[PDB]
């Protein structure tokens, strides 16, 4: 099952429901589309990538790689992560 | 509360740094004080002499970010079976996205300029609240 | 071995995974389940290259060590409107601002 996460600039990201429920904010926003007016697509795409990363490497014995974040997007990503509680 | 036991029973250990960070091993001594040891570069290892019942935790030597050892916070050398050393696998945790963002911001901006960044007041305090061994020891206790 | 993808068309972006050994056609079946368009009305691309249905994602360069969870590989998507297929078009993401003085 999938859900749609839409960025402020109209980009529609389709990810699995259980990946999106990583964020407690999104759980609340759903209880199957969610519009984010403050999160541009270059931030929201990274948010989705993190979901995939968390679900993959949580409780995993295989060595865990660093989750990359470019300097340019760090501030905006910080604000989004803070809001989404993830 | 969190202190090494003074057992005097040797226990050899392999500190294996499977992280991209420079690792600072910290020995919690008999009064519970954190005692730093020499660092391990990323991907390297060392054979070390410790003792049964001793407490160890591991951090990023530059930022004091928390690291895991065999999937947990604390490492206690066990009995050596058939002369084999214990393996202490040091790895990155799955940091929250938020904390990971704070790590990257801290590493680019000098503490003096946190208030110059254009963000809400509450993130200012989150940035200044650096990872700290004394603080985590009060949590765990 | 799992590979991690972004299947992208216009301003749509699907995040999913598949096996290295799975076929291009099978990836189209996944798209069908999400966007409600059958495989025959889809073209999948690696960059500007059209992908053949019977080829595996591994053969087409999607490998577990390149298509990673934290940095997934992109797979272009184009739909057939009625008779003819549209040209491949992927809207880029927004641009981040200039690095502040202090960074
Ligand atoms: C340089 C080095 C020296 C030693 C020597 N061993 C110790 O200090 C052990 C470790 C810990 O169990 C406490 N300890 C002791 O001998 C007891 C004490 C410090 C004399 C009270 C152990 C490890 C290391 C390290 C080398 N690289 C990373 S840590």
């Amino acid at each position: 099952m999938y859900v749609k996460l839409i960025s402020s600039d109209g980009h529609e990201f389709i990810v699995k429901r259980e990946h999106a429920l990583t964020s407690g904010t999104i759980k609340a926003m759903l209880s199957n589309e969610v519009n984010f007016r403050e999160i541009p697509s270059h931030v929201l795409s990274k948010v989705c990538m993190y979901f995939t990363y968390k679900v993959r490497y949580t409780n995993s014995s295989t060595e865990i790689p660093e989750f990359p974040i470019a300097p340019e997007i760090a501030l905006e990503l910080l604000m989004a992560a803070n809001f989404l509680d993830c | 509360v969190l202190r090494s036991v003074n057992s005097r029973e040797p226990s050899q250990v392999i500190f294996c740094n499977r992280s991209p960070r420079v690792v600072l091993p910290v020995w919690l001594n008999f009064d519970g004080e954190p005692q730093p040891y020499p660092t391990l570069p990323p991907g390297t290892g060392r054979r070390i002499h410790s003792y049964r019942g001793h407490l160890w935790l591991f951090r990023d030597a530059g930022t004091h970010d928390g690291l895991l050892v065999n999937q947990t916070e604390l490492f206690v050398p066990s009995l050596n079976v058939d002369g084999q050393p214990i393996f202490a696998n040091i790895t990155l945790p799955v940091y929250t996205l938020k904390e990971r963002c704070l790590q990257v911001v801290r590493s680019l901006v000098k503490p003096e300029n946190y208030r110059r960044l254009d963000i809400v007041r509450s993130l200012y305090e989150d940035l200044e609240d650096h990872p700290n061994v004394q603080k985590d020891l009060e949590r765990l206790t | 071995m799992d590979v991690f993808l972004m299947i992208r068309r216009h301003k749509t972006t699907i995040f999913t995974d598949a096996k290295e050994s799975s076929t291009v056609f099978e990836l189209k079946r996944i798209v069908e389940g999400i966007l409600k368009r059958p495989p025959d009305e889809q073209r999948l691309y690696k960059d500007d290259q059209l992908l053949d249905d019977g080829k595996t994602l591994g053969e087409c360069g999607f490998t577990s060590q390149t298509a990673r969870p934290q940095a997934p590989a992109t797979v272009g998507l184009a739909f057939r409107a009625d008779d003819t297929f549209e040209a491949l078009c992927i809207e880029p993401f927004s641009s981040p601002p200039e690095l502040p003085d202090v960074m």
